């Protein structure tokens, strides 16, 4: 019934969790308890199997561990900084008017590792923008910024009144100080039916060839501005960028990293020249 | 189930099954 | 007539000719865990007669100077046979009591204790710090203790001794809000309260934490003119209702 | 909530084997435990078995850890990892182990589980008052022990704090490990850990198992 | 009826009060007057047993004296300071760019002692926060706070700028300086089917056990930290949480406290040395 | 309006006994009355006993209280307590009394309630003239009182302001304390006040029986 | 496969991969005292869960010197848990077992054990006189004691070491007329016997009657090549069956 | 009776029984 799924999602209890069976001593030639693990199958024993028990109605759910429960939560992919300046010609400049960020989820250990559970990913996802802005100055003056999404292969700014701040074709979206964050939904996009989290293979044959997932990413780059010319009063500006799947389906689990992430689609755990080699968390007994 | 926009994208999370 | 009583609790019986009738606290009867609650898996052990019994704790003597005493439960069973024993061979319990107070004297004494169960009944310690009440003075076992007006001593963990405000900090006079019954020396011998179990879990662990501590106040001191006995022993026996155990486990050492 | 990209047709999903709808499927496989926690172990293979050997003396210890999921060893397994995301935790657990040593090699161990709040047993005669198999060793090389929800409330915390302890897993020879001529006296055994049906995981967190400085 | 039930909710007229019926003087065996409180029941005498009494219909209703009434108010349970500097050396350290505090009902006198008139509890809540910053300066300049829960077990920000902040899975609320007011719902969030109020218990056997309703605490901490990057202006920000219960239950009433409060999840009422001992508001005549 | 834990499923509510609905059902607990308040005292149990005693003089005064729920003393008792996180109150009141002397004890009390306006009785000839119980101690140790609500308004106010007073309870001795040899001529009277069936709060407000400074 | 086996009572499970099926006693299963037998009035206590799961008593080492080991039931389970209280803490006692000998080997060891549970084992003393053999001597616990082919000493309570006689005065090869199972390092690595609770009366007194003694002898010296394991561990694990309790008293202190 | 969140806690307060 349609109502009563509503309202089993409400009531979070839809992937119910089964009951304990009562269950009484057992003197047979059949042997739960023992298997052989080199099949790779888990073994199946159960509870009910092995341990006298008494009848336990279960109340639990599995709602909160499922994938779209999971992995569909905000976090931080990205911070963009801009330093301003009051001096017209120092500001225009990339790092003063303007910044630019290449799209990834590889930036921040934790989404990374969430998301790098998985061999291939499919979702749509939302993108929310928090903005700072620390004046420098006494004021802080008017401040307006541009969020420009540009596509694979379409043209990245260079200034920060380039023409391609038109925005044409490009999705651009505004905020004004106190201006409710920004939000948008990038819907699943790619030329394969999934994500590449990983990817064993190469652009080519050659010795310069890329070879990690960096070879499959297409999501495009982000290029922030401030829209408004210069002011009196410098300030610093700082864009975290959250993002947040929806949809999700994903495909062959794979082990969690042990080892701190070292490079951007790579995974390369060496430290770096005179750093001690990397450590784990299993810890000495 | 209400959607406000046009594109499925849009629409918010999915339900369990 | 209505002013007689028989308990019977397997092996064991107590009998009042002089009672107030009964209290069953919160006017639940006790009874076994059912599966909707339940969230162990393990068959739970039911002693049933072997543990279900009255137990009788040490008496003690009420005296015209005489503040108050106080037992824990289940703590005060713990040596108690086989309900004791099961406390220490288990990671689990659960149970209910029946709670016998009395007190005897002729018709010539004066004097009036409040009986009450208290659930949860977090002490406060006798110190100005932030510090505690111990371990062992929160598990004096079948001696319960006597509350002493004043005492002499460094150790920072012993519990406060102020009966007048429930050894916690609220008032003595709102102590009837929990169950409790009266012993009244000129109308009653004795008092008997009926406890289910209750806690916000199922089942749990039994020599770390009480459920209910019996509380004994003279409410009004005894008053006895001279050639009559001057102290009335009060004496208090427990029996456990549905016990029930489990998780087996290796005898806990203490 | 509007999308960036309208009138975009999403590429076309085909089947892709190994789809994951919760991270309980992940719970369910059985997972090295890596028991030998030595600083000659930690770097390598070697973590993950454990020592059996011929006795002098019997009922000696094979091997001793904590079962709370996300403590050590069991922290690094992948439901240890998987647990280390959420603050609640129930349900029964499922402690495999393999015999590694001959076809020739003979062998009963026992295995037992001692619920909380009396400690590590300091003998097998105190380990066998708890939850326990004997394990014969023979044609079949795995065997289980399952670790029942016994516990004063319906979850407790994947947070390592004692109050909460599941208590321990402890390992003791039953006989002898008992080997003819042209058989070595050394063996090693290799344990795993997996989710029965009732496991769950409750209320989200943030992993203490990984951080980032750059 | 639904309807009826939905009208008589507006009117608050629920939980209706009985009549009082009329008597004439009665002379008998019975003495409604006389009973046994040493029973520890309630004397069940009424106004009508004793008093003659003319007919009065009741208007009366008991909604206000619910326990969803009592207990379902908001009010302030913490309060989080941070005090902001333009050095950045001195920012990012706690205290100054974030600050955190430990979950509890206990920190405030008013909303303590209404719930510690019962032992157990079970209520879903709403956090409300009010935010407050003084500046010290001539500006106020660009003022974004992020408030991060951290449920236990998981990792607490040592730094401003920590990863921690990336609120991969942990909860996160932005706030901007102009923002309503922030809200949201914890859910009844426990191990247990109630909240203790109180706990006659242990962490253990030994000495250093920890003995009060701290050993079932398990509501985690609120992290709280200044988005923005140091400004030229320094600022004192207040952070005021207020709480609200919702679909309440409550267990086993117990008598309110008598006595000040001195500690945090404690019934230590003695003061604090040299100072008198602690006093009640029964007044001599 | 959202929460913060999503697909977060609730811990199963169980059954406990005790369960409270409203707090009137708190307010129809019959609780004690500190009448005693003298400063030697205020500081122990003492303060819940009302003194008795053989008389030389007839009709003399026993006790004397106001009747004004969050007034001292009835202030400190469960209904003032409660009453004191509400602006206005309605409602008849049970005023009980229990007899702490011997068996053998004989004694006769009036307990009289004098509405507001005229002032506390000089006399048990004028607290006669109010609402009053002549009480025969015997068998039964507990006498009720049943004070109406007689009022000009539906409601008074909980703040204890003279223009909206509910009065006074005196009592007084009918006969004397008469005992025989070998008995006190001592007693003891414990105090009590409970709600009755039309007993209403309304208008929540801040308690004035508690403060915190730190 | 016939060869395999699982045994759980209560929270404790044992397994073989080489057993030889199993006996039980007189073709007869364990049960609860029925209404009809029963002479007792008390209500029975019964534990079920808490008292019925496996114990193991102390290994002991077979060599090729070894002349056989023994133990008594319920005696050597007396410390073991809650089965062990309960016997010290009531008149009456009723129970069957569970037994189960286990035995480790290589295919190049050879040796050959009988395993016996013998109903009202009256042993003989190691003296000429008709002094009869001491309660300490017959009640060794949880260790059973070794068989040894010589004693010296002047304890003339102390039993006979004449396996061959059935420390009684009936030849060996007899004992197969008692419930019984073979341990032949070549085929098996355990025995199981399962023992109904047999007397002529409904229940006794725990800690004044065994009811069977458990007897192990190697009817085949233990040989090993150089190079293997030149000593193999007996283990026991026994479990009650439906044990039942009842008249309950002050612990013996014995 | 309109909820405008998927989650039960987000629902107002209870009605009075």
């Amino acid at each position: 019934n349609p109502v009563e799924n509503y309202i089993d999602s409400v009531l979070n209890e839809v992937l119910v969790v089964p009951n304990i069976q009562p269950s009484t001593s057992v003197s047979s030639h059949a042997a739960p308890a023992l298997d052989a693990a080199e099949t790779g199958h888990t073994s199946s024993v159960q509870p009910e199997d092995m341990i006298e028990t008494r009848y336990v109605i279960t109340d639990q759910t599995r709602d909160e561990t499922s994938i779209e429960s999971f992995l569909g939560r905000s976090g931080c992919i990205a911070m963009i900084e801009f330093n301003t300046s009051s001096d017209k010609t120092e500001h225009d400049k990339i790092g003063k008017g303007f910044k630019t960020w290449k799209v990834s989820l590889q930036e921040m250990a934790q989404i990374r590792r969430k998301y790098e559970l998985f061999t291939y990913t499919r979702f749509d996802s939302e993108i929310t923008i928090v903005t700072a802005a620390a004046a420098q100055g006494n004021d802080s003056g008017h401040i307006v910024l541009q969020f420009m999404y540009v596509p694979p292969g379409a043209p990245v700014p260079e200034k920060r009144d380039d023409y391609t701040w038109q925005s044409g074709t490009n999705a651009s979206v505004f905020w004004q100080e106190g201006q409710p964050y920004p939000r948008f939904t990038i819907p699943f996009m790619s030329i394969a039916s999934a994500y590449y989290m990983f990817y064993d293979g190469y652009d080519g044959d050659s010795a310069a060839s890329k070879y990690g997932s960096v070879v499959t990413n297409d999501m495009g780059t982000i290029c922030v501005r401030i829209v408004t010319s210069n002011q009196k009063h410098d300030s610093n500006i700082v864009c975290r960028i959250y993002h947040k799947a929806k949809h999700i389906k994903a495909w062959c689990p794979r082990p969690p990293r042990a080892v701190a992430y070292q490079h951007t689609h790579s995974t390369n755990y060496i430290p770096s020249n005179g750093e001690a080699t990397t450590q784990i968390k299993t810890r000495p007994d | 189930n209400i959607n406000y926009f046009k594109d499925a994208a849009s629409s918010g999370a999915s339900r369990l099954d | 007539s209505d002013r007689l009583i028989q308990i019977t609790r397997g092996d064991s019986t107590i009998t009042s000719q002089d009672t107030a009738n009964a209290v069953v606290a919160y006017g639940v009867w006790p009874s076994y865990l059912t599966p909707d609650d339940a969230t162990a898996i393990d068959k739970p052990t039911q002693p049933d007669t072997s543990s279900n019994r009255f137990y009788t704790l040490d008496s003690r003597s009420w005296t015209s100077a005489s503040s108050g005493w106080w037992w824990k439960l289940p703590d005060a069973l713990k040596n108690m046979g086989i309900f004791g024993e099961n406390m220490f061979y288990h990671f689990l319990g659960r149970s209910g009591y029946t709670i016998h107070v009395q007190c005897n004297s002729s018709k010539f004494h004066q004097g009036l204790l409040i009986v009450a169960a208290i659930p949860e009944h977090q002490l406060a310690s006798a110190t100005s710090g932030n510090v505690s009440v111990g371990y062992n003075h929160t598990h004096p076992g079948e001696q319960g203790r006597e509350v002493v007006p004043s005492r002499t001593s460094s150790d920072n963990k012993r519990p406060s001794d102020d009966s007048w405000l429930n050894f916690d900090g609220t008032l003595l006079g709102n102590l009837p809000i929990y169950p409790h019954q009266y012993i009244n020396l000129r109308t009653n011998n004795s008092a008997t309260l009926i406890l289910p179990y209750v806690n916000a879990v199922p089942m749990d662990s039994m020599l770390r934490h009480n459920n209910w501590s019996l509380v004994i106040i003279p409410i009004c001191p005894l008053q006895v003119q001279p050639g009559g006995t001057q102290s009335i022993p009060i004496t208090v026996s427990i029996s456990p209702m549905f016990s029930e155990f489990s998780g087996p486990r290796s005898k806990v050492v203490f | 909530s509007p999308s960036a990209f309208p009138y975009f047709h999403p590429t076309k999903e085909i089947f892709i084997p190994g789809q994951v709808r919760n991270l309980i499927e992940m719970c369910q496989v059985d997972t090295l435990i890596p028991v030998n926690n030595t600083q000659e172990n930690v770097r390598s293979v070697n973590m993950y078995t454990v020592d059996l050997r011929t006795q002098v003396d019997l009922a000696k210890e094979v091997f001793s850890i904590p079962v709370d999921i996300a403590s050590q060893p069991l922290a690094t397994t992948l439901i240890g990892e998987l647990a280390s995301y959420y603050t609640h935790w129930t349900g029964s657990l499922r402690f495999s182990f393999m015999f590694c040593g001959s076809a020739s090699s003979t062998l009963k161990l026992l295995i037992a589980y001692t619920p909380p709040g009396v400690g590590k047993p300091k003998s097998r005669r105190e380990a066998m008052l708890g939850t326990h198999l004997v394990w014969d060793v023979g044609l079949q090389s795995t065997a289980s022990l399952v670790v029942p929800w016994v516990s004063a409330s319906h979850f407790r915390f994947t947070t390592p704090d004692t109050y909460s302890s599941a208590g321990y897993i402890t390992c003791w020879y039953q006989t002898n490990f008992v080997v003819p001529d042209s058989t070595p006296d050394n063996a090693k055994m290799v344990c795993m850990v997996s989710a029965c049906k009732d496991f769950c995981l409750r209320l989200a967190r943030d992993t203490n198992l990984h951080t980032q400085e750059g």
